[PDB]
């Protein structure tokens, strides 16, 4: 199940993503996230990611339907 | 009388692929089809075979069901064995989720008007993308009984509460003028034994002995990483700071080298090297 | 949340579906604002000042 | 010609419910169906396929009755649906093939040229494809040999597309293994691969004892194909070959050597942790 758990979890970075800027974290496993479209969005940050690359404004690719963070 | 909440539209194998093949065809725009199934007995709705109907400039309605080419696709089906009756219909919501508009509402009423049990079907190509099948048996809600009696569905069971409304279908009218019906997926072997053949790898995979070079390439690269992670576990663990251990343990939480890039990476390398051992020597015995 | 903790100007969030506000969140700043508060102290200290 | 044949999942459950429910209802040996599908550069790629009337007698093995009419028209119904797949060949659920399919190959060319017989098996086999594509044909055969229609063979997958991949996920999330490499999955995908060339090595050495007790011919063909498979032999052994695969086992081992201490390290370490967890939880209970 945990295995499962792992594929699911990559699964959810599955190419078509929707790249926007990284505007505030609110909190870990938030933030918010600037989508090109041209709409402001407050996203659940994916835990695996690497807190470190979370600039104050850098390039995020947000998932295309769940606009979640990953 | 009235319908349990432990009604199961029973939907088979053949029957979501082809609604997701067919769903999938129409975006950007939506599709629809009759579902040739039976109406086995009041607390299951069996669908095993879905039919499209061609995509028309009406869109999904009551005139979307060309009566010719309905008639005749039942006509030609009943010869080849399937005598089933329409049990309901199915359309796509591409974008949006599972739950049903005025037409929609309105093409449901006019498939009850010839049995009361015209289960309808909604299916997102868009959301199934992944794992997730977002699959959703509507039928329409008397508004009459919403004041004559009370809800429409009898809970004699709790086969049905197991399941929760979606945001979605309640915005649209769920339990208002449509209540969903819990899709059961009607698998069997034979149908599954050959579903494991997409990927069931060819008995070469595993014997492939990989290639050395990359190989070599690949534990040179682990090694170096778990060196420098082995770095870090001597740093963390030789500081052992004691101010509140046990919260120390929780303020430096981040998925790093204590064991997270730790020994998951000696499980790489393990499994990597003992997998290629074994197939090189099997080669070597099998194979003179 | 309570009405009494949205102050004009405090850049909520919403639900996409009903837009009820959920979260309070951290005000807005300019982006350009945020770069004059210094998080990394610099290194010099006043023994390092002299007369 | 056709270089490679794609089944989409489709195609499988469409044939294992056309014969379930000929067989449901009435007993018929093999089931018989059109194709439908697109053409890559080679690689055709069938997608959907629908049932066709079709009686036959096993023991004339010349008479068989198969529905132009109904052919065409369920082709228009699928057209109207979706125009992009064209007839491409026919399928038949019987496991081997049979003296008459060759008229039936002829008919189906008769709608399309390039016609692949792909023999989509209804009984599990753990060991080998579902499908068998074949193609039909007519040559001179060089060697001097008399010429007939036969069936010429052409590669299978299975493949899918995104709408099909989806179905097949969320049908097999109960009996489908972990996708990974772990290490139990690993050792019992060698054994099968073990146990599958043992079953192709018995079939090539049953056809092998056919040949020399002269029940079946000896092809001329192919044959020396076997022969060039047991010329390719590794020949281990080889003091060289002997020297560098030592070299490389010694070189896996060092590195297995290195992951086994990290493990063990850790492992001591968290016996450590949970010792003095314990001990100090047992000093502040009294």
């Amino acid at each position: 199940e945990f295995l499962h758990a792992q594929e699911e979890v990559k699964r959810i970075q599955s190419i078509p993503l929707v790249i926007g800027q990284f505007l505030e974290a609110v909190d870990q496993n938030t933030a918010i996230v600037g989508s090109t479209t041209g709409s402001n969005y407050y996203v659940r940050i994916l835990s695996t990611i690497d807190r470190e690359l979370l600039k104050p404004n850098a390039s995020v690719a947000l998932h295309k339907h769940s606009n979640a963070l990953v | 009388p009235a319908v349990d909440t432990a009604e199961q539209v029973y939907i088979s194998s053949l029957a979501l692929l082809k609604m997701l093949k067919h769903g999938r065809a129409g975006v950007p725009m939506e599709v629809m089809g009759l579902m040739l199934g039976e109406f086995v007995d009041d607390y299951t709705v069996r669908v095993i075979d879905v039919f499209a109907m061609p995509q028309s400039g009406t869109g999904v309605s009551v005139e979307a069901v060309d009566p010719v080419f309905q008639a005749k696709m039942l006509d030609m089906l009943k010869q080849t064995g399937r005598p089933e009756m329409v049990v309901g219909w199915y359309h796509s919501h591409p974008g949006f989720g599972c739950w049903l508009s005025g037409v929609d509402i309105n093409t449901q009423q006019s498939f009850e008007a010839l049995s009361e049990r015209a289960v309808a079907v909604v299916v997102d190509p868009i959301q199934s993308v992944k794992g997730k099948v977002v699959i959703d048996a509507f039928r329409l809600i008397n508004a009459n009984m919403m004041v004559l009696g009370h809800e429409p569905r009898q809970t004699t069971s709790n086969l049905g509460h197991l399941n929760k409304p979606s945001i979605q279908a309640l915005i649209h009218g769920l339990n208002r003028h449509y209540y969903s019906i819990t899709i059961n997926y009607r698998k069997n072997e034979l149908e599954q034994k050959m579903l494991l053949n997409l990927h069931k790898k060819s008995w070469m995979e595993g014997l492939t002995l990989q290639d050395y070079s990359e190989h070599c390439k690949h534990n040179e690269s682990v090694v170096k990483e778990m060196l420098e992670l082995a770095k870090n576990y001597n740093k963390a663990v030789e500081e052992e700071d004691k101010m509140t251990p046990e919260q120390l343990a929780i303020k430096n939480v981040g998925k790093q080298d204590p064991k997270r890039h730790l020994e998951e990476h000696v499980d790489v390398l393990m499994t990597s090297n003992i997998v290629q051992c074994l197939a090189a020597m099997l080669d070597t015995v099998v194979f003179k | 949340i309570d009405i009494n903790d949205v102050t004009p100007n405090c850049r909520v969030a919403l639900r996409n579906d009903s837009y009820t506000l959920h979260k309070i969140l951290p005000n807005k700043v300019d982006p350009l604002v945020s770069l004059m508060m210094v998080e990394k102290v610099p290194d010099s200290t006043y023994e390092m000042i002299g007369g | 010609a056709v270089q490679k044949v794609v089944v989409h999942p489709l195609v499988l459950l469409s044939v294992v419910d056309h014969f379930n429910r000929i067989g449901k209802v009435g007993n018929q040996k093999r089931v018989v169906g059109v194709l439908l599908g697109s053409w890559q550069k080679k690689v055709l790629d069938v997608s959907n396929s629908f049932a066709v009337p079709f009686d036959e007698d096993d023991k004339d093995d010349s008479v068989w009755f198969l529905d132009h009419d109904y052919l065409e028209n369920m082709y228009g119904m699928f057209k109207k649906v979706n125009a992009r797949e064209r007839i491409v060949g026919w399928y038949h659920t019987g496991p081997k093939l049979h003296k008459n399919d060759i008229a039936i190959n002829e008919l189906m060319k008769r709608y399309c040229p390039n016609s692949v017989l792909v023999i989509i098996d209804v009984k599990p086999k753990d060991l080998g494809l579902p499908t068998e594509a074949y193609i039909s044909v007519e040559e001179v055969h060089d060697d001097g040999t008399p010429t007939s229609k036969t069936f010429e063979h052409v590669t299978s997958e299975i493949g899918a597309e995104e709408a099909e991949e989806v179905g097949v996920e969320h049908l097999l999330r109960d009996i489908k293994d972990t996708t990974v490499g772990t290490l139990s999955q690993r050792i019992t995908n060698q054994v099968h691969g073990l146990k599958g060339l043992n079953s192709k090595l018995l079939d090539i050495r049953s056809y092998l004892e056919k040949v020399a007790t002269g029940k079946l011919p000896i092809n001329h063909q192919i044959i020396y194909q076997l022969q060039d498979v047991f010329n390719l032999l590794p020949d281990v052994s080889l003091q060289e070959f002997v020297k560098a695969f030592y070299l490389k086992t010694n070189d896996q081992m060092v590195v297995v050597y290195l992951a086994s201490l990290i493990r063990s390290v850790v492992a001591l370490h968290n016996l450590i942790n949970n010792k003095i967890a314990n001990r100090d939880a047992e000093k502040k209970e009294g």
